């Protein structure tokens, strides 16, 4: 996505606008930063070579400006009812604020734009979409204290995001549906902590960088395209596909750690039924992760024989192999970590 | 385009030639080093197409030495079967299974009906597509124009030529059409196309005059295959490429003269197509801004692994292009335990490489 | 006011944008709330500082004053509709034009 | 004696873990202490705006 | 040279840039002249402004003649 | 009273905005809604600066893009219906006589004008449109309008890239 | 009450413009024009809020700048499909 320096300019201004959003002490400067982030994320997610990217940017524009005007209208309504930004007893205007934030984030009652837009993108604007663009709404969700909207969103996110990814054989829509399920674990962590959410979001972001770099360097967009992917040693293809088992939450790899910290903090906060509802609905996520892992866990395949050289970037794959090592051997660093406490 | 005879000497570059085979060209290299500062009238891509017996290497060599350009030779399958260290992988044929053995154009000349031939043409496309980008990296980064004996735009003519004689199935046509529809829209069309016209009998006469030991006593070059390809050139490939590239028909049934076609090239005005913005001719090279020029240079000097990873189409419904898994395993155990390709090129200590303990230089656009 | 999650240099501009501190009928009420939110924080300030919250909201929100005005105007119209008050004594002595 | 020492260490760790769970529960019940369960609301911007509005009263003139 | 080319092709923009440079110079001159004296304490206040003698602002009033 | 007239006009133009479908006709309904919105926001305020700002920015500045795009989008003319005009006139006369039979003191807005303020208010006598616009050009809120001008330049840079020129 | 008599009408017209924004009987240009209708209603409600405070009305040209940049962004998104989807994409009833 670095074909121009103007895209680097749009990247730093969308970083600036997101930081204006998450540091605003009022409900209107947050909307100001949301509009800055929207202005800088319209030209990214748009390109001349791909036809679907322009209508996907149209879908993003209509979804975000529908969500931002409802966010502005409800914040002005809250300010008209009580003139401070906070609220003593929570009421329906906070529900409209949280629903407008859930349309921005992509919770499962309002998530239907997310994989339908994801069906026509590249793998770097998807990396910006499921990681950085989830910063601006989710950090405003932590300011509200209503429980049942978060409960409905978490439950609907972990059933709908896990079941709906089974039919999808495109890798982008499957990763969007997997990010919808990993969104629900972040909102379940938001009801109990503002630090365990940062733990889950940072390592989910880390897993998103290391897993979307596999599909961006080698240009993989399909489940059948993974079977035809040529790696010179099949042990390396087997080892590189352990990031799916890592992100699915398996104990020897990293990615078990943030889910485990969410489990540890939720049980200490006496919330057991919602945890069971999420973890019976996270096995389906590992099922469509293991359906990807059909293409590497067996050691020999009926490969197409016209391609015999593996072509790859140098700097991007050099950054990829550092993060693949810490995705599967990163549980040795739990003794050095001190940010859980 | 101006020749050496009218100019009175060699051409001068407008800027320093960028070492595109050593230094990468990212956006942080594109901030400082501009790419439209070294372009002139001799920065065109010329493809010299024709039948299989027409003299095109000699003509492209004298056109490159006359118009001050670089001659890119025709691709052959020695580029895969001989590695960077010079070892020939045709000597691994008894170790390889018979469904995964070597298949050069010599094996096509004696045995055109083999199942590997449907792979072979695709491999030829993977050497034309890999050459043209290597041509484009010479145009955008150094400013010197290139001349090509063969182009990937004209490789489908040979595909339907082996299809019409019966050497390919319908599935081989389908997978080559899928690969072409996946890949041909990512590389810029040439500026100028020269077709060295030959009749079907003179092609056979030049084939028996060349006396190459596999062209003679081969049933491939019959009166139907050559006629099919010369018909198919002039009514598919030339008609497709004339919308963008200038098309020059030259009666090459004689020995052919070089000064007359340089004269015919030099009277072509190249600036009249840039007056109309939405003109079909030279549309792919019409970049109105320097940022679009640098994006076009980045697309071929830095994003060549993307265009080489665009050949990753899965099509398992054909039985003659699917390598079986035990054969693929023993093919890996033979091919990647060779003296040439045990490691990446430049890092194999078995074939005379030293200083590997302090060497961390990978290389640019290197096949692994 | 909302507590931001991060305290970066980028909150320095957004923070002063809306505030009753610039001359206003009762920004001195809001300051008496705001320093209270420095004392107990945001969450204990919702409970331990509820008396100073309602005065600022009463002043600038103008809730009970407008509700009392609408109670005094609807009762007068109800007395008009019920026949107790009618004629030229429906409206009282008007104020002077520079009284307020 | 090694098992006795390890059991004593693990038992004392259990008591300190129970006590810090109780302390954290009483801290989150009241939002009293300034380390955890505390949302720092600052009126630095309000005092800055009030100081600026007091400074522009001197600037008012001709 | 370079200024001759700009004065040949675009003379109004050169004259406007000279005017803008002169305006920037006299803007800095006006700022330095405003802050060299007590420009923050204006002579002619708006409204009805009174200070008692115990206030610190009453000792900073200007007793200059009307200009 | 005239505030209730602007309420009635905005209601009538909004329901005909919901009814009609021709894109230049919705653009015309927006340009005639913007005038009533400007006047009605002028009724609450001390002075008419922000109504003028909304006027130049929205109507004369921005909606001309909408009028141009909707003019080149539709080849055909308006199909004027006397039924919709009669219904709009009937609901307009009904809402004006409803404002006639309603007490205007209770229906007036609580937001103070420049003359609704106290006579002893020192700040109202100084200069029209002075203290409200002051925080645009003072510390520390000048960084927002510097960021706004930078935002408009960056917006132009975005628009040139996305239209592809 | 206070909400029924004051600022009730911007809420009702905001919901009407929201329903015009999302109805399947309209087109994309109608969505953009109804979007600027709810921008106008948002300005109305924001100015009713900002005039309870005396001298904070300067924020009205900040929201104006952001929403006008949104409207120009939406128009430049919509007309960028002219060279790709043709001139008939303005009549599309579905996305
Ligand atoms: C006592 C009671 C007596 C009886 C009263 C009966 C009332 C009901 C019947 C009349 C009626 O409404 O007919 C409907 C009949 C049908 O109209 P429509 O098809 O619904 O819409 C009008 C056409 O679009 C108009 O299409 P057009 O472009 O051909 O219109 C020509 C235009 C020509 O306009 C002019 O000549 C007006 C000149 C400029 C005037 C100022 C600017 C406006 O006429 C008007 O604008 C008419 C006003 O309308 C009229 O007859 C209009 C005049 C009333
Ligand atoms: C009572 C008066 C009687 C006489 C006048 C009667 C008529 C009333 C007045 C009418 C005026 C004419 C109206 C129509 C004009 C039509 C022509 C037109 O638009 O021309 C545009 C032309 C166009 O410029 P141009 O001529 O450079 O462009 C054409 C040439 N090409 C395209 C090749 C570049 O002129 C201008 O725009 C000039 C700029 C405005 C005027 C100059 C202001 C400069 C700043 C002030 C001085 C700066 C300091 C100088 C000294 C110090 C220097 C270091
Ligand atoms: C008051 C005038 C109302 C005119 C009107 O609404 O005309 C209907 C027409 C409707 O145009 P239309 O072609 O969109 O009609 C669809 C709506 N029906 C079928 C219900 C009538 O609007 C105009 O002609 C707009 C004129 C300019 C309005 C400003
Ligand atoms: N199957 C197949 N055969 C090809 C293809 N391209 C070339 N050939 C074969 C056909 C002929 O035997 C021979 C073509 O000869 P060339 O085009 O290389 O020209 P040649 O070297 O004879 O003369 P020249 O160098 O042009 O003077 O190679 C291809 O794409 N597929």
């Amino acid at each position: 996505m670095f074909n121009n320096s103007s895209k680097i300019l749009f990247i730093t201004i969308m970083i600036i606008g997101t930081l204006i959003t998450v540091t605003s002490n009022s409900w209107l400067g947050a909307w100001m930063g949301l509009e800055i982030n929207l202005l800088s994320f319209i030209p990214l997610l748009s390109d001349n070579n791909n036809l679907m990217s322009t209508e996907a940017s149209l879908k993003y524009f209509l979804t975000q400006v529908l969500a931002s005007t409802v966010l502005l209208f409800s914040s002005i309504l809250l300010m008209l009812k009580n003139n401070m930004n906070n609220e003593i007893n929570e009421s329906f205007t906070s529900m409209i604020i949280m629903s407008a934030l859930l349309l921005k984030s992509g919770a499962a009652p309002f998530h239907f734009w997310f994989p339908n837009m994801m069906e026509g993108l590249t793998w770097m604007n998807a990396l910006m979409l499921m990681t950085w663009q989830k910063i601006a709404p989710l950090m405003l969700i932590s300011y509200l204290n209503i429980k049942y909207l978060l409960l409905i969103s978490v439950i609907l996110s972990v059933i709908i995001g896990a079941i709906g990814g089974l039919n999808q054989t495109s890798l982008r829509k499957l990763m969007a549906f997997s990010s919808i399920n990993h969104l629900g674990w972040m909102l379940s962590s938001l009801m109990i902590s503002e630090s365990i959410w940062l733990i889950y979001f940072f390592f989910y972001s880390f897993l998103s960088f290391v897993l979307t770099f596999m599909f961006n360097i080698f240009k993989l967009f399909h489940l059948n395209q993974l079977f035809s992917w040529f790696v010179n040693s099949k042990i390396l293809k087997f080892t590189l596909f352990m990031n799916f088992l890592s992100l699915g939450g398996l104990p020897p790899f990293l990615g078990f750690l943030p889910k485990w910290l969410v489990i540890q903090q939720l049980t200490l906060c006496n919330q057991y039924f919602m945890l069971t509802l999420m973890m019976m609905s996270t096995l389906i996520t590992l099922f469509f992760y293991l359906r990807i892992c059909y293409s590497a866990f067996m050691m020999n395949y009926f490969e197409n024989n016209w391609i015999m050289k593996m072509n790859m970037n140098s700097i991007n794959y050099n950054m990829y192999m550092i993060m693949t090592f810490f995705s599967i051997f990163g549980l040795f660093l739990i003794s050095l970590f001190y940010f859980m406490f | 385009i101006s020749g050496k005879t009218m100019r009175g000497g060699p051409r001068v570059p407008k800027a320093a030639p960028y070492p595109y085979k050593t230094k990468k060209y990212s956006v942080f290299n594109a901030i400082f080093d501009k790419t439209s500062k070294r372009f002139d009238e001799n920065s065109k891509v010329i493809c010299v197409e024709g039948p299989i017996a027409a003299g095109k290497s000699k003509f492209a060599k004298e056109l490159a030495e006359e118009l001050d350009m670089e001659y890119y030779p025709a691709v052959d399958l020695d580029l895969i079967y001989i590695n960077s260290y010079g070892y020939d992988m045709r000597k691994l044929d008894p170790q390889l299974p018979p469904s995964c053995r070597s298949y050069d154009v010599r094996n096509f000349c004696l045995d055109p009906s083999h199942d590997l031939a449907a792979q072979f043409q695709i491999r030829m496309y993977m050497l034309r597509y890999s050459q043209y980008i290597d041509a484009l990296q010479h145009v955008l980064s150094t400013g010197q124009g290139v001349v090509l004996e063969r182009s990937p735009y004209s490789d489908f003519v040979f595909m339907e030529a082996m299809f019409r004689q019966g050497y390919l199935s319908r599935g081989a046509r389908s997978v080559y059409n899928e690969l072409r529809q996946n890949t041909i829209g990512e590389l810029l069309k040439p500026h100028l196309v020269i077709y060295l016209d030959l009749p079907v009998d003179a092609v056979k006469k030049q084939i028996k005059a060349r006396n190459v030991d596999y062209e003679v006593q081969s049933k491939v070059f019959s009166d139907a295959y050559l006629s099919d390809l010369e018909q198919l050139y002039k009514q598919q490939y030339l008609k497709d490429i004339s919308t963008h590239a200038e098309l020059l028909i030259y009666d090459w049934t004689a020995g052919g003269e070089t000064e007359v076609v340089v004269e015919d090239i030099e009277r072509i005005d190249f600036n009249q197509f840039e007056a109309d913005i939405h003109n079909k001719k030279m549309l792919d090279w019409r970049f109105p801004l320097e940022a679009e020029w640098c994006e076009a240079r980045i697309k071929y000097c830095h994003e060549k692994p993307d265009l080489m990873n665009y050949f990753n189409v899965p099509r398992f419904d054909v039985p003659e292009l699917v390598r079986s898994a035990d054969d693929g395993k023993v093919w890996r155990d033979v091919w990647f335990n060779a003296p040439g390709m045990k490691y990446r090129p430049g890092y194999n200590a078995d074939m005379g490489d030293e200083g590997l303990l302090t060497k961390t230089k990978i290389g640019i656009n290197q096949g692994i | 006011s909302l507590t931001p999650f991060l305290r970066l240099p980028l909150t320095d501009l957004t923070g002063c944008l809306i505030n009753h501190q610039t001359y206003d009928k009762c920004g001195k009420f809001e300051m008496k709330m705001m320093e209270c939110f420095e004392a107990y924080g945001l969450e204990r300030g919702k409970r331990e500082c509820a008396d100073l919250i309602s005065d600022f909201q009463e002043c600038v929100g103008m809730q009970k004053q407008l509700m009392r005005f609408h109670a005094m105007r609807n009762e007068r119209y109800k007395q008009w509709l019920k026949g107790e008050r009618k004629g030229q004594e429906f409206f009282a002595d008007p104020p002077r034009v520079d009284a307020y | 004696e090694k098992s006795l020492h390890y059991l004593y260490e693990e038992n004392e760790k259990a008591q300190i873990r129970l006590l810090e769970d109780e302390v954290r529960r009483k801290m989150s019940e009241r939002n009293d202490y300034q380390a955890y369960y505390y949302r720092p609301s600052v009126a630095k911007y309000h005092r800055i705006s009030k100081e600026a509005a007091d400074e522009l009263e001197a600037l008012r003139g001709d | 040279s370079l200024l001759k080319r700009a004065w040949n092709e675009i003379p109004d923009i050169v004259g406007g840039s000279a005017l803008a440079l002169a305006g920037i110079v006299m803007a800095t001159i006006g700022v330095a002249n405003y802050y060299a004296k007590d420009g923050d304490n204006r002579r002619y206040k708006l409204g009805y402004v009174v200070y008692r003698h115990d206030d610190p602002r009453a000792l900073k009033v200007r007793n200059d003649e009307d200009d | 009273m005239i505030q209730l007239m602007l309420y009635s006009l905005i209601i009538t133009t909004s329901i005909i905005f919901l009814n009609m479908i021709h894109p230049l006709a919705l653009g015309l309904t927006l340009l005639i809604q913007t005038i009533f919105v400007c006047l009605l926001t002028g009724l609450m305020t001390k002075s008419f600066w922000y109504s003028y700002i909304l006027f130049l920015i929205f109507l004369g500045g921005m909606l001309v893009l909408f009028i141009y795009v909707t003019s080149l989008a539709s080849n055909e003319m308006f199909n004027l219906s006397m039924k919709l005009t009669l219904f709009s006139s009937l609901i307009l006369i009904f809402m004006l006589i409803l404002s006639f039979i309603m007490d205007k003191t209770s229906s007036s807005l609580f937001l103070m004008n420049n003359d609704m303020q106290s006579i002893i208010n020192m700040n109202s006598y100084f200069m029209e449109n002075s203290l409200s616009l002051n925080k645009l050009y003072n510390f520390p809120t000048n960084f927002i309008t510097i960021l706004l001008m930078n935002y408009l330049l960056i917006t132009l840079i975005v628009i040139v890239k996305i239209t592809k020129l | 009450m206070i909400m029924i008599l004051y600022w009730s009408l911007p809420m009702i017209l905001f919901i009407l413009g929201l329903f015009c924004f999302v109805s399947n009987r309209k087109h994309l240009l109608s969505m953009l024009l109804s979007l600027e209708f709810i921008v106008l209603m948002l300005f109305f409600m924001l100015f009713i809020y900002l005039n309870m405070l005396n001298y904070e009305s300067y924020f009205s040209m900040m929201f104006l700048t952001f929403s006008v940049c949104e409207g120009a962004l939406g128009l430049s998104i919509l007309v960028s499909m002219i060279r790709t989807h043709g001139n008939d994409y303005f009549q599309s009833f579905s996305i």
